RNA sequence: AGGACCGAACCGACUAAUGUUGAAAAAUUAGCGGAUGACUUGUGGCUGGGGGUGAAAGGCCAAUCAAACCGGGAGAUAGCU
RNA sequence: CACAGGUGGUCAGGUAGAGAAUACCAAGGCGCUUGAGAGAACUCGGGUGAAGGAACUAGGCAAAAUGGUGCCGUAACUUC
RNA sequence: AAUUCCUUGUCGGGUAAGUUCCGACCUGCACGAAUGGCGUAAUGAUGGCCAGGCUGUCUCCACCCGAGACUCAGUGAAAUU
RNA sequence: GAUGUCGGCUCAUCACAUCCUGGGGCUGAAGUAGGUCCCAAGGGUAUGGCUGUUCGCCAUUUAAAGUGGUACGCGAGCUGGGUUUAGAACGUCGUGAGACAGUUCGGUCCCUAUCUGCCGUGGGCGCUGGAGAACUGAGGGGGGCUGCUCCUAGUACGAGAGGACCGGAGUGGACGCAUCACUGGUGUUCGGGUUGUCAUGCCAAUGGCACUGCCCGGUAGCUAAAUGCGGAAGAGAUAAGUGCUGAAAGCAUCUAAGCACGAAACUUGCCCCGAGAUGAGUUCUCCCUGACCCUUUAAGGGUCCUGAAGGAACGUUGAAGACGACGACGUUGAUAGGCCGGGUGUGUAAGCGCAGCGAUGCGUUGAGCUAACCGGUACUAAUGAACCGUGAGGCUUAACC
């Protein structure tokens, strides 16, 4: 159940005959070159380092130089690993295409969500906002009482407060794969995943089901 | 999307001419009722002689929303008013005989079928 | 948020801003080189670059579009019948922004706007 | 992006009819009934035009049984068998939204007779 | 809201900890010129990489 | 004709927000009331403190009023801190 | 205080307008003695808002809404 | 009832539901005849209640334009301790 | 020498004496539905009418509308209706000033956060030569709700009326996360219409101002009402409880030895943070192989040469962002602007010609213009440098060669 890395392309539609149109996102995936093999008896876990991409040889460091040319593989934009399960044996420089994806039918996508800066409660909490005249002074979106008196005598810890919002690592979960199109090294997925368009995710066969 | 206080008018003969929901059914805490969803309604205005008097508390489908019905292919089929089927308040079969205007496929189930046969236009 | 938007606010409102545009993209052709600040004169680029373009084909209906978005028929007049041909075969950049330090007043970072072909 | 576009290009029609706003048009829609699945016809005046290609819609506006109503259809969508224009009308603006407020005569668009 | 306690000079020199100013790591010498300019400035005599931008 | 009407100047000050180490020791902004009258305003004058004045709120009498201010008795007295 | 306050009289252009309201200008006078960027939360002052429409709230507070001129038409009650 | 404690009295009306409202009843804790009784057109920035219109008041907030807030340069407080 | 007081709003947090959902014993438990008690705090746990009300009553919901602690939580967070200042009145009491055993109309809510705490986000140093990239998971956080319908089956049960357990499927409510393809909102940076007025010499054509003058549409972005996904299954150990074998105590006995099951609680499983986890871990790659001098002779100090990997700085910037930070790019270049083509939006420009007395209409013409979008294109700007960071990396012991 190892996973491979895309870049989304966007979101775009697929009528089928039966009058329907599945909201479906583009994920460009393609080839996976395999960097590295970790094991137990060297690594004390089983994965597999993935590249995909293409970056300038002006702008990879030596350091990332040497551990490419150690593969045999071109440098890719970044490196992902992904964990090995039982009865899965791959080679280094060993490309993956995005038909390993051919027979599955749910997969998880993690991507980066869109940044929303610093956000108020309202925004990143789903704080009911005060009233907006009724003699309110000053308070229109402001998050409240943040506690109680002196028993506490303190904010408890993972208060809802204001501040960064998005830009995180977000996983969706259980997205139908809607079409598998080797040649045009593409995944159709159904349904919105987190991130702009030309972010990079990751895609893996759910692990729910 | 109709809510509480949300005046609806009437497609059946049951006599009411406009009707104010004054519950949406379904579950706790629940927003609105769209087409084919069922609501209590108070009758604020009524026929003289009518099957049904103004002040009477019952039930009724909701048949018509000017935020219209959404389709499997995104297509939407909005309407110019909201209008709702007065319902028997037990039974929950409708107590007029007549359909007035237009009706949707949404309302195509077993309970609601008796309004499919007698619409105009679905 | 402000993705992807452009355009730059200048703590001014859109009246102020367009009408202080059209203010330097006059002074701009008068006399080929000014200085501004640095963010004032990367906006300018805007607004003076679509004006010289517009001024390559010459017809009433353009020069009536120029009349309309510099309201001075002067810079017009050198607009279509200077610089136009001028940089007929150029195909677009017809600025060129220095960075000239910074303004003793308010340390502003200052910079030359000039067309990329004034010389002498 | 030259990846979507062809993506969406393949599933365009490729023969819809010329329409502007303002023209009547009937549009005959499939209702699928399980196995019978049959055609309904929708005649009314398009008010509203979205040119987005695949995502292209259009509004049209008719008066049924006494009430108002507007559907939006997906050009593009297997569920539009045809559209066909019956009456060319003459309208100055895109977007035609003052209909809602007009009935009868006075909701009338003159026809294009160019 | 103010202090219940005055601050002490050690609390008020370790805020000012980063209140340091930074020199200009190096400075650009022109091609032609020789002057000493900041990087992709033009220099105060109206040079900038090689050519003569500014007459005065 | 009119302590008539609508409405600027002008005279007020009902509501709200702002501001509350204010732009301002009472305002600003949007609305609000009267606007030929028991109206409003300029300049000068008169009434003096248990006194004045008050379409009366203990209101006002120089940002002070159930007894002004300034000097004096006076270092009042203080079983209180 | 180089303070959004207060301060009596005189003068009265054009166009639209009943008008000394108001909008835009004249003559004349000014841009209000910190600027430059950025384009977060939140605050202030505004614009617009799907469907609903007082459900808000102590209370329709606030906002929205009405708004002109001519003709027609205009209820209970009345001290006419 | 600007007055009724018991009291959200009872009855009627209005609402889906009305401690408020309107009309009554009289059992007026504790109305009442110039410290006036009762009624009354018009008037009122007067108190309560209802309806139409109307809407970001609210369901439930979204977006946008500006002024602050944030960064840089200059000047440079305050309460408190 | 002051601890703001009722109710509401916003935001909560804990307890379990549990309102719902989960598990079970007994039933005066046929079924359905209950009663009562035990276990269980994971999640969830109405909107309105009236009144300042908390409450209460009522209306209509819901699986349920739990009970309490938290300064009867929460006014340096809001409100200010009640209460409890000064005005006024009524009833009442008093000769009265006034007062309430009452009621009624009106009535200024300040604080720029130093410390703690909390939500975010950086800088320094450390981690023992330096550096880049990928990780492991100690630990921490999040999430955990549920209705209805159909099948099993009109079966079990029941005289009938009625009507299941167990098990399987579908479709909702609320909540949450993401996203903008769709439906939409907004879009004072796009197009158009139009009022008053001023100006560009005039006509025509345009611009300014009047809330963007007023409006009608609308791109990108943002976004919800829009649409995609989630809660789980499973595993381990259990609670109440149910047993199996089995003595003490020839019997019996779930327990003493031994063994089996058993819940939304617990530990995992799912998502996120996460080696400052000073217990600072691991993997892979890259870089630097110079010469001397002196002393007190040390993990010593200096001199010449050298300056790496890499970083930073600067520049063009970004669906990244308060600032930092993070990401892209800097001529061997598509990073931003411009330009070119397209798209989109608006809706047939201007000029000219024709028709008409004219307003205007028609033709040229889906014209003109077109912001954030798409695809391109070095025209402009991203500079040769310089700067920081060095020169093979302690001691001990063990194994090895
Ligand atoms: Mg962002
Ligand atoms: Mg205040
Ligand atoms: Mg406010
Ligand atoms: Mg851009
Ligand atoms: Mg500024
Ligand atoms: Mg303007
Ligand atoms: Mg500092
Ligand atoms: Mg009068
Ligand atoms: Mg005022
Ligand atoms: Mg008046
Ligand atoms: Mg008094
Ligand atoms: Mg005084
Ligand atoms: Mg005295
Ligand atoms: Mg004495
Ligand atoms: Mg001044
Ligand atoms: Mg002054
Ligand atoms: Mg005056
Ligand atoms: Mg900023
Ligand atoms: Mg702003
Ligand atoms: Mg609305
Ligand atoms: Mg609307
Ligand atoms: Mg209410
Ligand atoms: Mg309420
Ligand atoms: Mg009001
Ligand atoms: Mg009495
Ligand atoms: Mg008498
Ligand atoms: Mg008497
Ligand atoms: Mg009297
Ligand atoms: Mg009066
Ligand atoms: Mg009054
Ligand atoms: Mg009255
Ligand atoms: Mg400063
Ligand atoms: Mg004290
Ligand atoms: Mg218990
Ligand atoms: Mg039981
Ligand atoms: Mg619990
Ligand atoms: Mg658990
Ligand atoms: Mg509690
Ligand atoms: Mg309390
Ligand atoms: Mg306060
Ligand atoms: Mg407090
Ligand atoms: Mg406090
Ligand atoms: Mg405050
Ligand atoms: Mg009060
Ligand atoms: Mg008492
Ligand atoms: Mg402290
Ligand atoms: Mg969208
Ligand atoms: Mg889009
Ligand atoms: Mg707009
Ligand atoms: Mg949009
Ligand atoms: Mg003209
Ligand atoms: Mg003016
Ligand atoms: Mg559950
Ligand atoms: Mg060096
Ligand atoms: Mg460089
Ligand atoms: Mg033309
Ligand atoms: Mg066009
Ligand atoms: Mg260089």
């Amino acid at each position: 159940m190892i996973g491979l890395v895309g870049k989304k392309v966007g979101m775009t539609r697929i009528f089928t005959e039966d009058g329907v149109s599945i909201p479906v996102t583009v994920i460009e995936v393609e080839a996976n070159r395999v960097t590295q093999v970790k094991d137990l008896a060297n690594d004390g876990y089983r994965a597999i380092q993935v590249t995909t991409g293409a970056k300038k040889a002006n702008r990879v460091t030596k350091p990332e130089a040497g551990h490419f040319a150690k593969a045999g593989v071109e440098a890719g934009r970044g490196l992902w690993e992904f964990r090995l399960a039982e009865g899965e044996e791959f080679t280094v420089g060993q490309s993956i295409s995005v038909e390993l994806f051919a027979d599955v039918k749910k997969v998880d996508v993690t991507g980066t969500s869109k940044g929303k800066g610093f956000a108020g409660t309202v925004k990143r909490w789903n704080f009911r906002t005060q009233d907006a005249t009724h003699g309110n002074s000053l308070s229109h979106r402001v998050p409240g009482s943040i506690g109680q008196n002196q028993t506490p005598g303190k904010v408890f810890k993972g208060k809802k407060m204001a501040g960064q919002m998005g830009n995180e690592r977000v996983t969706v979960q259980s997205l139908d794969v809607v079409r598998v199109d080797a040649e045009r090294n593409l995944l159709l997925v159904k349904g919105a995943v987190p991130g702009a368009t030309g972010s990079d995710l990751i895609v893996k066969p759910a692990v729910k089901a | 999307m109709i809510q509480e206080q949300t005046m609806l008018n009437v497609a059946d003969n049951s006599g009411a001419r406009r009707v104010m929901c004054i519950k949406v059914l379904g579950g706790s805490h629940r927003r609105y009722a769209g087409v084919g969803d069922i609501i209590k309604i108070t009758i604020k205005e009524a026929i003289p002689r009518g099957k049904v008097k103004k002040g009477d508390v019952l039930k009724a489908v909701v048949v018509r929303t000017k935020k219209g019905v959404r389709r499997p292919d995104g297509s939407v089929i909005r309407f110019d008013g909201n209008a709702c089927v007065l319902l028997n308040n037990n039974s929950e079969q409708p107590i007029g005989t007549r359909i007035f205007g237009p009706v949707t496929r949404e309302l195509r189930s077993e309970k609601f079928m008796k309004i499919i046969s007698l619409a105009p236009e679905v | 948020m402000r993705h992807r938007k452009s355009g730059r606010q200048l703590n001014r409102n859109s009246s102020h801003r367009q009408a202080m545009f059209r203010n330097m993209a006059g002074s701009l052709v008068r006399h080929e080189i000014i200085k501004t600040t640095l963010p004032k004169a990367k906006e300018l680029r805007r607004v003076v670059e679509p004006l010289i373009t517009l001024a390559k084909t010459d017809s009433v209906a353009n020069r009536r579009l120029a009349f309309a978005r510099t309201r001075d028929n002067e810079i017009v007049a050198k607009l279509f019948n200077e610089l136009g041909p001028r940089f007929a075969s150029r195909a677009g950049g017809y600025t060129r922004i220095l960075k000239c330090g910074f303004r003793a007043g308010d340390n502003a970072p200052m910079a030359y706007i000039e067309l990329v072909d004034r010389s002498e | 992006s030259n990846i979507i576009k062809q993506l969406e290009q393949e599933q365009m029609k490729q023969d819809v009819p010329s329409f502007r706003p303002g023209d009547t048009v009937e549009v005959k829609v499939w209702v699928v009934e399980g196995s019978k699945k049959r055609l309904q016809a929708f005649e009314g005046v398009v008010i509203a035009i979205r040119n987005r290609g695949l995502h292209s819609a259009f509004t049209v506006r008719k008066i049924s049984n006494g009430e108002g109503v507007e559907r939006v259809f997906q050009t593009h969508s297997p569920v539009v068998d045809s559209i066909s224009v019956k009456r060319r009308g003459a309208v100055r603006k895109a977007k035609l939204y003052y209909l809602r407020e007009r009935t009868g005569k006075a909701a009338r668009i003159k026809e294009r007779l160019n | 809201a103010v202090q219940q306690n005055k601050p002490t000079r050690s609390k008020r020199g370790m805020r000012r900890s980063h209140d340091a100013l930074t020199a200009v790591t190096s400075l650009s010498v022109d091609k032609t010129s020789g002057e000493k300019h900041l990087r992709h400035h033009i220099t105060a005599d109206g040079y900038y990489r090689g050519r003569k931008v500014i007459a005065k």
